Parts: C-alpha cells; structure tokens; sequence
C-alpha cells in the first residue's frame, strides 16, 4: 500500500495503447503512472491483463515514449476519486485535477469513479415539478426532479444557451406542491467533454454572471486536451454528484455538455483494440457505457438529496438515426430536440415539441402538484399543432385559396403558437404565465374543436385573447 | 417524382457504402486474428 | 471439483485454466470473491467464463471454482410480490445487507428459509408418486400454492409430515427410494419444463385495450411482439398489461431497462387491486428486474429465469402472462458477448445463433395439460425496440416470423400524444379466427361481423388517404368523405385510450361491442341520409356524435343505459333531419 | 465402431476432435456426453489437424474430457418408400407420428444430382388446384416452379393446406385421356410454430388429404441444419415417387424465407464472410439446387412441380430472397393485404401475378378452347375497373360514362364472386363458368380480346349461378 | 492468334428492317439486347441466327433456367436453314447450363463458346455468337468471388467484372486469320438487370 | 503557450460581402468552407489573402494544385498590401505541399503553417491560416493508419481524426502573449467533401 512497484519490460507504444510485459499482478482497471526518460509522468489504466502483457490505456499523448527509459508504477488497484463538500466553487480538468490554482482538496471519501447501481428497491419516484422558465418544457415536456432529459442538438444550434437558461431559472414551486416553503437552490456539477474556448467561455461568463460559480463543481476537458481522457470525466462527475446529493442532502444538477465526443473516444479506444464495432464503427458495447452514466440519477427512499443530468449532445447530420442520440433516447427519460427550421426563423428557444419527449412529467403535474388542468391542456396543444403541421404540407399540393375555415384557423394557430409559446427569447416564465398563453393560444379555435380538455376546464379557462398578453 | 427517385438513389448508395464498409472491417479483423493465431496460436 | 486460476481479464470475460472437465455452460465461482460466472467456451485445458458481475480489481492467478451445475431457479412457495435480480436474488434483502447500491458477491437465498407455511398434505404413504403431480398445498396471497413432484422424479411414499407449519426447507414427503422432497425445488433454466400435451388456443387473452382485444387479439397461450421507437409507448402498454390482464399471475422481466419503470411498479402496485381476485395487485406479480446499468450477462439469465417461473406457475395450473421489456437488450447482450469471444457475426454483429434462441424462448409459450393433468397456460409479450425505428432489423424480423400478433408502433402517432400509437396498417393478428367461438358465447353472436365491418371500413379509409393526399379532402365525393370522417371517428373514439383516466384506462369486450355498434349504425345511416341528399357539413354537426366520442368515459356500470340511449339518439337525429 | 475422444475445442455450435482422419467431408457423426445423452452433427472440415464438427441443437453439457464422437454415415441419405405415404417426419427424417419406421427399398443421397438439361422436357399439361385466381389467371403446369409471394399476417398456410386438399390432375380433359395417374403432395414445412403445426395435422387429417400425402415438418425451436435438410429430403422423396413410380408430384415448400435465414445462420457458422444484405454469397446456387429439382422428362410419365411459398420481408419485392426466387421460377401467385382486409379468402391479387408457362398448359386438348382469350380479358376488364374505383372517389358516379360503370361493377362481382371462393374447391370448368358470367356484365363487343365464336358459345349466363354462393 | 483486326466497315445483315437500317451491327461488331419476359426475345434470336450472314452459329446459355433450357434445346433442332432447307443445328455450336449446373461451369461457358467461334473464324467463316443473359454469367463471377474471399465491389460484384467483360466482348471482330483468309465473328450479348 | 485566451470582439474583414455582413467571422474565430470541385474555394481563399484586414497571412498549399501556388507567387508581388501599401507578397508565407509532392507531407504542411501563423501571433500580429485542404491532411492519415494496419472508422478514416481536426482549429484564438501583447489568430479551412 505505501511501497512502490515499478514495471519496466513496455513493448509496445502505438496510439493511445501501451503493452507491458510482467505485470500479472497489475489488477484489471487499475490506474498507472507512466514515467518516461525526462522525468514526466503521465497516466493510464489498465484495460486488459493476462500472464503474457498488461494492455494500459494512456490518458496522454505518447510523444517522448521510449521502450527503453519508460517504466509502469501502480497508484491504485480501483480508480477512486477523493471528494469533499469543499468540492464546490473549484474547477477540475478531465482527471480531476485543480486547474484554478488553489491547492488539492483534503478528501473526506475516496469513492470509485465507476460508482456502483442504485438498488431499484432503494429508488423513489421522481415527482417534483421543475420550473426551468421555459414554456416548451414546463407545459408539453415537464421537467422533473430526479430526471434525466437530455438537449437534442445540431451544430449551430443554441444549445449551451438552453442549458445556461435552465441552470440559471430552474426552480422548485412549493408553493403549488403544498410543502413547507423552502429555499434551497441547486448545486450544478459542470463537466465538460471536448469543449471549445468559445463554449467555455460562454459558460463560465453565464455562472459568474449568475453568482453560480460558488456552488458549482466543474471538471473540464477542452478540445485541445487528451481524447482518452474524456472516458473518465462523466464518471468523475456523477461521483461528486452523488456523493452531494445522496450524503449531504443537496439537489444538483448535472450539465454533460457534449456526449458525442465522449462516443469519440469510446470508438477510439475500440478501435486500438480491434473489437467488432457496431454501428457506424461505434463498439458494441456503447449501450451499456452509456447506461453506466445515465442511470446514475434520479432520487432515494429515505434522502433529501437528488440528482438530475441534462446531457447535451449534438446529432452529427441533424439525424435522430445515429447511433448517439438512438442509444441516449432509449436509456433518457425524454428529450428536447431543438429544431434547424425554427431556428432559421429565429426562434428562441427553438425547441420543436413534436420529437420532445418527457417520460416523467405525469409524475409531477396535476392537481396538487401544477395545476389541474395541465396534462390536458398539454394534449390539447399537441394534437393542434400537429393538425397546423399536416395543413402546411396540405397547402403545398391544395394551393391555399382551397382551404376551408377550420384548416385556416389551424394553419393561424400553427403560426402563432411558433411565435408566441415556443419563440420567448431570455425571458422567465411561471408555470401560470406559460397556461395563459397557452389558453390563449387554444381560444383561437372553436370551443368543440377541444376535445382532450374537460369541458369544467373549458368553461373556467377558455376565452381570453392573445393581444391582452401582448399588444 | 424525380425528387423521389433521387432520394431512392441516394439512400441506396449510403446503405450500400455502410454493407461495404462494415465487410471490410470483418475481413480485416479475421485477417488479423489468423496472423496473431499462426505467430503466437 | 473443478479448480483453476484465471489466466487473463478483459472486461466481464475471464479465461481461466486448470478447469480440463469443466461442462459448457456450467457455474463457476471466479476470484477470491467467488463472483458468478458461466463457462461458455472449453479450449484445451482453458476455459472462457463470463462473470455476471464487474471484475474491476481482479487479478491474474486468483482461483476459478466450477459448480458443475448450468444456471439453475429455486421454485416453490415465496416468490409472488417478490422482486429478484436477473439470476433470482431478492433485492429487499439485497437492499438490508447492503445499503441503496447493489454490490458484487452478495449470495442471498431466492426463496425465504425463514417464513412458516400451512402445510396441507394431499398424498398418503404407499401411494406412487410421478413428476408434477400434487404432493400437497400452501396458502400464499390468496392462491392454493401447490407443491409438485420434481419433473424428473418417481417412486412412492414413504412417509408424509402431518399438517403443519414448517419452512420450506423441510423434507415434507421422503420416498422409499429415500428421495426427500421439499415444498421448493431446482430446475435449469434453459431447460423447457415439460408437459403432457399442448393445446390450440381458444380463449382470449384480454389486456383491457380495445385495439388489442378487438381488432389485433392474442390467445391464452399466443405470443405478441410490440415494437417500436423510443417515446411510441411500449412500457405503458406492458404495465396496462399487468395491471389489467386476465392471467391469475404476472411475471415481469425487466430486461435491460430503466431502473425507474421498476421502481413505479414497486411503488404502485400495492396500492392497486387485482382485477379478478379483489387483493393487492402486487400479489399476483413477481418482478425480475435486471437494469441497463446491471450486469450484461445477467440479461439472458433474466429471460431464461422469468420464464422457468412462469412455466412453473402455469404447472401448477393458473394462467400466467410473461412480459419481456426489451429482448433487443437481450440480443445485445449477447452480440456483447460474441463480440469479447470474437466470432463471426451475422447481419448488424448478432450472433448467428440469436434467431434460435429467440425461437427457442418463445416456443415456451402455450396452453398446456400439465403432467399433473391440470390446466395450465403461459402468454409471452415481448417488446422489440428496434435501432432508428428499423422494422427491418435482425431482431423484429427474426420475432415477426415466430409470433402470433404483431402490434406495430407508431412514431407518427406517438409525436402527436395519440395513444396507444399503434400503426393499424402495420400489424396483424393470427388468433381471430380461433377465438370467434368464445367471442359468439361470451360478447355478443354478431361480434365477429361487427369486428370485420370495422376492419374493412378501416381499409377503405386507408385506400382513399391515397387520393387524399393527392387532391385534398375537399375534392371528394360526398360518400368517400364520409369515410373519411368515420374512420376519423373510429380512430379518435374507439381506438384511442387514456391509460391515466380513471375508467378509460380499461375496457370490457361488452363496452367495446357497444360503441363498434354505435359507429356501425351511425355510419349506415349516415349513408341512407346521403344517398337522399344531405350535406356532409351537415351531417358532422349533428350532437349525436359528442355522444359517440364521449362513450369511452362511461363507467363499466353507466355504460348500458347509456349505450341504449345513443342507439335511439342516433335514429332519431337521423330520422329529424328528413 | 471406434470412438473418437481428442476433442480439444469446444465453443458455440463447432467442437474440434483431433485424430479424426478418417471422417469424411460431411459425414453425420454422433456426440456422446458424460451424462450418457447423444447428439448429433456433420463435418464441416477435415485436415490432418482435426475435423470441425457442427452439433445438431445445444452443447451444454460438453466437456472435453468425457465427450466422444461417433460415425453414423458417410453421407446424408434418406431411406425412402411407397410406404412414406400418410406419415409424418421431422425435417431429418424420423417419424413423428408414432407409427413404426418404414423399411426403406432404397437409400438415397439427399443433395440429389442435376437433371440433365438434353433429358428434360416441355411442361404441357396442368395442375387443377381447385383455386379460380390460379385455375383460370396464373394456370399451373406440371413442372413448372410457381411461387406464393406471401406477407407478414396473411393467411399462405391456409392457401397451402387447401392447395394440397384440392391438387387435382384431369386426365378427362386430355384429350382421349386416361382413366387414372397416380398423385401425390409431398409438404415440406420449415421453422413453424406449434399452432402452425398443429393446424397443419389436423388439417391433411380431417379431409382425408393424409393418404396422399407426407409431410416433412421442421419446428423453429428445432435445429436449423434440419430446417436446411428438410427441403433436400422432400424432394429426393419427390424425385423418387416421379421418376422411379410414375406420380405426378406436388410439391409445396412452406417457407422459403426461413429456410434462406437458416442459411444465413449457418454461413456465419462456419465463418463465412457474408455477401449481399447478409446473405451468402451462394444462395442463388442453394436456391437453385432446390428450385432445380422440379420438371418433367423425356421417357417418364411422372413429373415434379413446385409451389414454393415465401413472406416477403417487408413487403419488398427487391429483397434479396424474392428476387433470386423470380430468377430462378417461372412466376409468382402474389397476394394482397387489401383484399385480406376487406374480408376476401384467398386473398390473391390477379394484377401483379403470372404464371410464365400458362400458354403451354392451357389450350385445345387441354383444358378448353377459350381459356387464354377468357384470363386475357378477365385482366384487362378487372384492371379497368380499379381504376375507374378510384376515378369514381374525384368525379363522382355521374361524370363516368355507361361503360365506365359496368366496368366498376364488374369489379366488385369479381372480387366477390371469383377471388372470394371461400373454402370450395371448383373444377376448371365451374371456374371458367364464373368467369363467363362476370363478363357477360360487359356489352358483347366490348371484349375485344375474345374471338366472336367463343362469344356466341358463352356469353350470356346469369350471375344467380353463383350469386348464392359467394 | 490473329494476323490483323480489320475495320468494321462492312455490315452484318439479321435480315430484320428494324435492326439492319436503324441500328445496324458491323462484321465483327458487338451488340447488347436486354430480355423483359413477353417481348419476344427468343423469336429474335432464333431469326437472327437463321437469316443472319453468318456461316456458323454458336449458341451459349451461360445460366438458364431448366425450362428456357429446354425450350431452346427442343426449338433449334427443329428450325430449317434457309439457305439449305436442312437443320439448323447441322451449323450450329450449342452451350447449355442451367442455373443448379456448377458455377465454374456457367462462368466458363462464354469462354468455351467465344474460343469455338474463333477457331470456325480461323478457318475463314463468319461466326454469330449469342450468349444468352450474361448477367447470371455476372451472377455466376459474383458467386466465385465470394468463394475466394475477394473484397467485393458495387452490388456485389467482383471490382474486375468490367475488364472480364471487356476481354470477352473484344475478341470479337473482322480479322485476317493466321491462314491470309478473311473471318469473323459478331458477339451479340443479351442482359437481365 | 500564452497568457490568457480572450473573447473575439472586432471582426475579420475579409472584402466579400456576404461573408462580412450576413456570416461574418471575428478576428480570433474559426470558420470552415466546405463546397463541391468547381465552386470557388480557391478563389475565395485567394481573395481572403489578397484583400483581408489581417497584418500577416500564411497560405497552406495542402494537396492541392500546384498552379495555385504559382498564381500565389507570380501575381502577388505586384499587387499592394491594402494597410501597409508594400508588396504584397511581403505580409505572405506560403507553405506548399501539392496534390503530386509526398502524401505524408501533408499533415507536417498543416502543422508547420499553424506553428509559423502562431509566431507571428506572439509577436503581436493578427494573423490569417488558410488551409486549401483539410480533406487531403485526412486522406494521408487514412492511407498512414492503412499501413499501420489500424482499424478503420467511418469511410476508412482514423477515429482519432476528429481529435487531431480539434486540436488544430483550437489553436486559433485571441490572446495575451507572454509578452503582454495582444495576438490573434483566424482559422478558414476548406473541405473537398
Ligand atoms: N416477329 C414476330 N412476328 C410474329 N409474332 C411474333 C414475332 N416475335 C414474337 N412474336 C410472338 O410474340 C410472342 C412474344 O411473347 P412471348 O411471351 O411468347 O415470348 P417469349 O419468346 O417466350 O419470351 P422472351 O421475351 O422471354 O424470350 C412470341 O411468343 C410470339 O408469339
């Protein structure tokens, strides 16, 4: 425990692998420290042993290697992570490491970075109603504590603003929940996978702007940092995240800022190793790796504590069939996919609630939670911007001279709900401001159009205009 | 219709090139494996 | 026993040697931890073990120990409001020993060795004794638990306890031959538990959806495969399923799924009744819950063991209906699996061997003469969650060759909040003809003729879209518009159900009848009124059809009444308009 | 006799037994385990090293050091009878319907050989299948290899139990012709279902149809080397009962589709790189081999005619399965959905089917005079009628002209009265009468694809001979 | 082996309008026909080979099926020469496969049939070469290739199908034979996509 | 190295409309134009050199045409630098590895530009990198991992191209030099997709 083993005996440096030969007693995923003839030390794990070689995968680039001046040394058999409530308000690279200056943090726990599954038993439901301020989400794709609702994303698209705007407005309403009024804000654990300077510095501006720096926690790995290095950075995250919420009663909330590069080097590391891929090149086992990150949410029975992740990820061609968004949707809870055309039109946020989704939300919506008349309502919005959707493509074949009153009124509603619901800019809305407009949305079609609202909601609701909100 | 035809084409060229790229891959990979089984077994 | 050291660690896969006489698919216990393992590959004096478990931490030389036993199930009494893990450990136990992780290398008892239970004998010494037949019974939750010979076991009696209370480890009937037979036993998981004969279904399985139970039936002992996209509804339709089946005892596998589905059932079903028996509805259910972020070899054991259960429950006579939530998690554990034995892959990497399996699985399905010559029945829903939405996927191509009924999802539907979301074009059922029997004597003599009008109708309305997304709906004819609108309102008034209402989110077969009937006769009149000259704008108007629409939310008891005051209301809106 | 035990690799379906020289390639071997229980296999390949041995269902209880390996046969052969007529078999051969095992006269290997193409004949006579689609529109002709393109709900094993209740030959109708020729249905079912099963059993037994029959059935929970043998020996039956006995044999092939994934799966077994969508790249040859072995030859009064059977995919005609079948076959019998939905039994759509050696079977001396002119204008009559159905949906019923509108009747008798038989079985010439009596909806004169004598000798029944049994 | 590969300026007459007016084939020329069924394809080729110019006819069904097979091999015996009034067949070369005939056997079937029409060119003929749907001759070459393990290209096909295509289709033409007489042979190919 | 990364605040005036009014880019940004043979890329990139309000350009010939490198060094030096009104060719450095000149080069062209464009940024200069082509510094790292015998990713690239594709554009940026001075570097890189 306190004597050092050094492995000399490195037969092979090529990309980000490493052979050595006579370490039999080098654990599975164990962490190393690669020494090269300078003096430099650089880390890796091991990912694979037998009696012949240990396979160590490097966290560094392998500039200066030598199969003659290196030597292997054993850290620790299980990759563990120190932590700490004084965690909050520093800045950690991919590794964990303090890249703010200050000194390293005195760890109260030493926890594996891997974690290990909740007990389904152990779980509760995840039922607090979030108000992130954003009408898209809080009426259609309602954001639950304990959730885990990643961003859909292209490439220009404004998803790190999103992110920024729901960390910034995102708050519980306990006024509606009938608990005890408290005021306990949330924690964010920011970790950062192949980031930009540009990205960054949006981000960190936004927190400081915020005052949100003093209880955050942020691990960050740019793009000019080691890729393998990003295998360990979600991990380390939900380590700290877990530790807060599940032993010291805080609600944090998890910003994954790209999960595509995170596939990057997953199918990198896969590839070094000659492993049957599956789709596009990605390993086979991407489901699984993915489902180690995600399943580390949600909320327990008998704690006060939880976790929610909102993971951005970028589809590569705007395309929902890669293989990053398909595994990522079927493991999430939801999504909220941002759209290309409404962003073009210059719609913010431009969050297009037909491929939304939000498993949850009848969890947390309802009488005695929002309002009774939400998930109807919800609905009733749905199924009319669906019909105004299907009368643009009618419009094109008909011409629009042809359409009758109804179809109209649809095609009207279409518009307006683009650019009064959905288009609302930096603006924060209550729960009750975004069902007023959305009920003034819905007067605009005939009170019997209606059919997934009660008619009890219909007579207390119904009725008020658009231009009473707005000109 | 020759929107639609171009698409058909298209389509089909992409998932053609995906089967192509996909057999390569399996027959370098066996490759591989039958050398590392005739230098080592 | 077979002892060996490992020799290299690449993920969950170990290869140990030192294991020469170690059997394919046989248990083992790997490192100093003893982690559960299954040798699935022999190599000289080399064998390839899978640990059901994480292997961080494990190290080159530490001991492999074989069982010499393939995965095996403890079957009797204690397993009805259980929840277990993939290989049937209980997680309330789990969940004592250690905190709200899950940790590797605990060994907890599938059956409580603890508990005392009513033992009621049924057989008296000198008396032969085959495999399944009743030795004697047990109270549990409102069921006659009863004890079964051993499937491979024969002799007679010897000796018999006395009715008593004792747990289920006591020897309650020992044989001449010496055998002492307890109230559970051991059976191999991928071993089909045999039966006399099997039947040809011919009764329905009713899950309470009217979609389903109408116009895409399944049998007692048929098979269905839901398919579709993340979002389309899948899971909701399997707990409807649960909650509101026919089947005496639910088994709900978990394959590779989200730990919060688990945890909902946890929470809500002890809260909820049992449709026919009255009691809690966690009575009936055992759950086998395996997550995504759990052990992947573990998956398959998952299956394999959810459906010994159920085999076990429909051997002692109940009906019980089996439903897998992902076996795509299951086939991607095993092209994992493949993939660290580096085989030849077929199609999208699946192993070859995964469509036999797969068939293998579901031909345990059936309705069957028990060896004790009861009646017993195993109904198997597999959801199919296919990658971008592909129906021509190896997995969904693979079951849509072997299943009875085929409820096809739909994303268009599902963008829309139209649920259940199934897309009618797409699926199909092979059991209405074998059940219009049962549907003639139990729901109505004309149901069957009903069902078909309803179908054809849909069929026409399918037929015309074409047209209707080439010139627009206003072109058409005034009879091809009331199609339209009808199969509009089939669509929205009987195809459509509202799982989280209160009486909506069950349907009887007589509530189903009542509104086709509804439909049926307003469209025929519908029809005489246009041949006479009335306007379509003025048919769709009249009030008769809010009643229509509103049909689906009248109680099971109101609805009567209420059906035939609409078949009168529609005669007579029909009559007035002259 | 001796026992091989250096059995040195065991992993999925393959074990490897070394010292193993004097296996042949392909020979069937038995694998004895530690237990005492025997399973089967087939050599896949032999050197000096060892041979690969494929196992027949599971390798569970394998270990190396008590399993041994047994010569059973040096090559797959069937011992084959008379006697096969009304039993029942399992895909590889042994009975399943527990009557005792039949003495074979001969033993045959069931990769039988080609036809010499110099031996082969014209097919010129036909096959009554007693269904009118098929009967009048896509005739069926001894040794012709006729498809059923099937889909994923649609009722092909009902069409296929009735086809093999009604197969019929008509000496009567040859001419002179001949008082009797012997008949007979071999059916091969591949990868069903216990209901499919069942339903077939009970099927050939209720109408008799068993005592002219033998059926090779190969469950999907069985092994799927005998999902890829079951063809191979039904028509090594076939060609034996044909060619050695005179019969006239019918042979239908269930499911073509699953066969095909069976060769898939075993491809992968063997370590075979998959060629087009995943499929081997010698199918067209495997499906050859089995199409192939259908046709009538010079010298012999027997003859060999296939119906296979196959759901496509996804609907899709390009896929790879039914495209290498319409190579290889001379037609398809497709059917539709809409039909199915709309109520219609058996649901086959005359629009996309085609019988390519319809001309040679049907005619004078065969059948009767006016049988092509009649399915010529059944065609064009009912393809009018589509059309005009749904010209009707746009411009209503008024804006058609006379014609148009007995065209639009004429449609629906047809799907009616013609498609929609229902569970009978009509004779050539109560097909060819229905088939009259929907034209005569149609002005004479206004089939232009019928020579005027036919028309004088014809036209003019009445649609109440078959309006009371639609 | 040839002397010299002359020119194609002399025609090759079918003896059909359509073909020797609007799209006429040089002596030594090569010509493609796709067969859609029903189009009577068979009844051109049989004209072509009775009426043509050609002294010889070599036939070659590279992969047919049984019954096409059988149609040709019980319709050629049968047809007369109008030069002669006697059989056909006493100038004609016949190659039949069939499709569950062995694949070397179907891929070598143009090959024998081209190298026979050379030689009846040698001795100072001219020769008309039919080969009949060359895509199961390609069908053929894709499933060899396959075989050998060969890294395919397009749907399929081996990346060396257009080159043995081309091999095939230029030893076709109007030479001087080693002998100092003038022979050729015309290739007319058929294709079913 | 350098001090500290700033955020882009003035704009890379480039003297094309479209680009400086409806897509801009600022002077430490990065921009990517990708486009079909025949387009305009090298003429765009041309007019970027020519015409741009950057002190110092260096022009990366990677894999591309050689008379482009040519028109570069013929026509250049007649033409005036727009600010400092010198030659100017004098504010350029060109780095040329033609489509014909060594395929590993390519990647070494790409690195040795960003190294000379970084330089010139730490002694205070605004500096613009153009790279003719970004696709062939990804072919030739396709055809080193084939030699490697690597295991490709989609259409036969190394996985680890994004990686390198980041760590290139990353080093443009607006920043504090060690020396206290302000320096910029512009990225546009052309894609031959
Ligand atoms: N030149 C012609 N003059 C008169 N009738 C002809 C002529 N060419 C073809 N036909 C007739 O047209 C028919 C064409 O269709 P058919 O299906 O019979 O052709 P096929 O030769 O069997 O087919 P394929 O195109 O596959 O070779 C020929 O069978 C023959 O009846």
């Amino acid at each position: 425990d306190l004597l050092k083993k050094e492995y000399t005996g490195i037969t092979y440096i090529s990309g980000p692998l490493l052979f050595v030969e006579n370490a039999k007693d080098l654990a599975y995923g164990a962490i190393v420290d690669i020494k090269d003839g300078t003096g430099r030390v650089r880390g890796g794990q091991v990912i694979e042993v037998s009696e012949e070689y240990a396979v160590i995968q490097v966290f560094e680039e392998t500039t200066g290697l030598d199969l003659a001046t290196t030597s292997v040394s054993l850290v620790e058999d299980v990759a563990r992570l120190g932590v700490s409530k004084e965690m909050l308000g520093r800045r950690f690279n991919g590794i964990g490491k303090p890249i703010d200056g200050l000194p390293p943090i005195t760890p109260e726990k030493r926890l594996p970075i891997t974690g290990l599954p909740l007990n389904p038993v152990a779980r509760r439901k995840p039922e607090q109603f979030i108000q992130t301020g954003i009408s898209t989400i809080d009426v259609m794709n309602t954001l639950v504590r304990g959730q885990k609702l990643p961003i859909f994303s292209g490439s220009g698209l404004p998803a790190n603003e999103i992110a920024a705007q729901i960390a910034r407005q995102a708050t519980v309403r306990p006024d509606l929940s009938g608990e005890g009024e408290k005021e306990e804000p949330f924690a964010v654990v920011f970790a950062a996978m192949g980031i930009t300077q540009r990205e960054l510095s949006y981000f960190i501006q936004e927190f400081e702007r915020t005052g949100a720096l003093s209880r955050s926690v942020l691990f960050l790995n740019k793009a000019d940092d080691p890729t393998i290095e990003r295998i360990l950075t979600p991990r380390m995250a939900l380590t700290v995240a877990e530790y807060l919420a599940f032993e010291h009663d805080y609600h944090v909330l998890v910003i994954l800022t790209d999960m595509t590069n995170y596939c990057e080097a997953l199918r990198e590391i896969g590839a070094a190793r000659e492993e049957i891929p599956g789709r596009r090149g990605y390993p086979g086992y991407m489901y699984t790796d993915l489902a180690t990150i995600y399943e580390r949410a949600g909320v327990v029975e008998g704690k006060k504590g939880s976790v929610t992740q909102i993971p951005i990820l970028s589809m590569p061609d705007d395309d929902r069939t890669h293989p990053i968004p398909d595994l990522t949707g079927y493991i999430t809870e939801g999504q909220i996919q941002l759209s290309r055309e409404l962003h073009r039109k210059g719609i913010y946020p431009p969050i297009d609630p037909l491929p939304s989704l939000s498993r949850l939300m009848n969890n947390g919506v309802g009488k005695g939670k929002t309002r009774e008349d939400h998930k109807q309502v919800s609905d009733q919005l749905y199924s009319a911007y669906a019909n105004g959707v299907d009368i643009r493509k009618l419009v094109a074949i008909i011409g629009e001279d042809a359409l009758t009153e109804n179809d109209r009124r649809y095609l009207q509603f279409a518009d307006a709900f683009e650019r009064f619901f959905i288009n609302q800019g930096q603006q924060n809305r209550s729960i009750e401001e975004s069902l007023q407009i959305a009920w003034a949305l819905l007067s605009m079609l005939p009170q019997g159009e209606l059919k997934r609202i009660s008619k009890d909601h219909i007579g207390k609701y119904y009725g008020q205009k658009l231009e009473e909100i707005w000109g | 219709i020759p929107g639609i035809r171009a698409q058909i084409r298209f389509i089909q060229q992409v998932l053609e090139q995906r089967e192509r790229e996909d057999t390569f891959r399996l027959k370098r990979i066996k490759g591989k494996i039958e050398a590392r089984e005739a230098e080592e077994e | 026993m077979i002892q060996g050291v490992i020799q290299k660690i690449a993920g969950p896969a170990v290869i140990a040697k030192g294991m020469l006489g170690a059997r394919m698919y046989d248990i083992c216990k790997v490192g100093e931890e003893g982690l559960v393992g299954e040798i699935i590959r022999l190599d000289g004096d080399t064998a390839f073990v899978q640990v059901y478990e994480d292997t961080s931490g494990l190290k080159v030389g530490e001991p492999v120990v074989s069982t010499g036993l393939p995965l095996a199930v403890e079957l009797g009494p204690g397993m009805l409001n259980g929840i277990y893990d993939g290989i049937q450990r209980p997680l309330e136990r789990i969940r004592e020993k250690t905190g709200i992780y899950i940790t590797r290398g605990v060994v907890v008892h599938a059956l409580d060795r603890e508990k005392k239970w009513a033992w009621t004998p049924m057989v008296k010494p000198g008396d032969e004794v085959r495999g399944g037949m009743v030795l004697g019974t047990v109270p549990e939750f409102g069921f006659t638990h009863k004890i079964l010979v051993p499937p491979d076991v024969r002799g007679r009696v010897k000796e018999v306890k006395p009715a008593g209370e004792y747990t289920v480890e006591e020897p309650v009937v020992v044989l001449e031959d010496g055998t002492e037979l307890k109230m559970y036993h051991t059976w191999p998981v991928r071993r089909a538990r045999p039966v006399q004969r099997k039947l040809d279904p011919n009764t329905p399985f009713l899950t309470g959806m009217r979609i389903l139970d109408v116009l895409f039936p399944v049998a007692m002992g048929g098979t269905a495969a839901i398919p579709g996209p993340f979002g389309a509804g899948k899971s909701v339709t399997q707990q409807s399923l649960a909650k509101w089946s026919n089947a005496d005892v639910v088994v709900y596998v978990g394959c590779g799924e989200r730990g919060n589905e688990m945890t909902d059932v946890l929470v809500e079903f002890p809260e909820l009744t049992d449709p026919k028996t009255g009691g809690p509805l966690m009575h009936r259910t055992v759950l086998i819950a395996n997550t995504s972020n759990m052990p992947v070899a573990a998956r398959e054991a998952s299956i394999y063991v959810g459906v010994t259960i159920a085999e076990y429950f429909r051997d002692q006579g109940f009906s019980v209906a089996l439903m897998a939530d992902s076996t795509s998690r299951w086939a991607e554990a095993l092209r994992e699996i493949s993939s660290r034995l580096e085989e030849m892959p077929a199609e999208e990497g699946y192993p070859p061997y995964l469509a036999a399996r797969l068939a293998a699985f579901y031909e345990r399905a059936g309705k069957v003469i028990t060896l004790g010559g009861e009646e017993g029945a195993v109904t198997i829903v597999g959801a199919v969650s296919p990658p971008g939405g592909d129906m021509s996927e190896p997995v969904t191509q693979s079951t849509l060759r072997i299943v009875g009924a085929f409820w096809r999802l739909d994303a268009s539907l599902a963008f829309r909040r139209h649920f259940p979301a199934i897309n009618w074009n797409g699926s199909y059922s092979l059991f209405t003809s074998a059940l219009d029997p049962w549907y003639r004597e139990n729901v109505a003599e004309d149901y069957p003729e009903l069902r078909d009008a309803i179908s054809e109708l849909l069929q026409r309305e399918a037929g015309l879209q074409e047209i209707v997304q080439l010139v627009g709906p206003d072109a058409l004819q005034d009879a091809e518009r009331l199609v339209i609108e009808v199969g509009r309102i089939i669509r929205e008034d009987f195809l459509q159900q509202n799982a989280y209402h209160e009486v909506d989110a069950y349907c009887s077969m007589k509530k189903a009848y009542g509104i086709m009937k509804m439909i049926l006769a307003f469209y025929k009149e519908a029809e005489a009124a246009i041949k006479r000259g009335v306007s379509i704008d003025e048919i769709l108007q009249l009030p008769v059809l809010e009643r229509i629409g509103r049909a689906r939310y009248v109680s099971e008891e109101e609805f009567p009444a209420y059906f035939e005051e609409a078949m009168k209301e529609i005669q007579g809106a029909f009559k007035a308009l002259a």
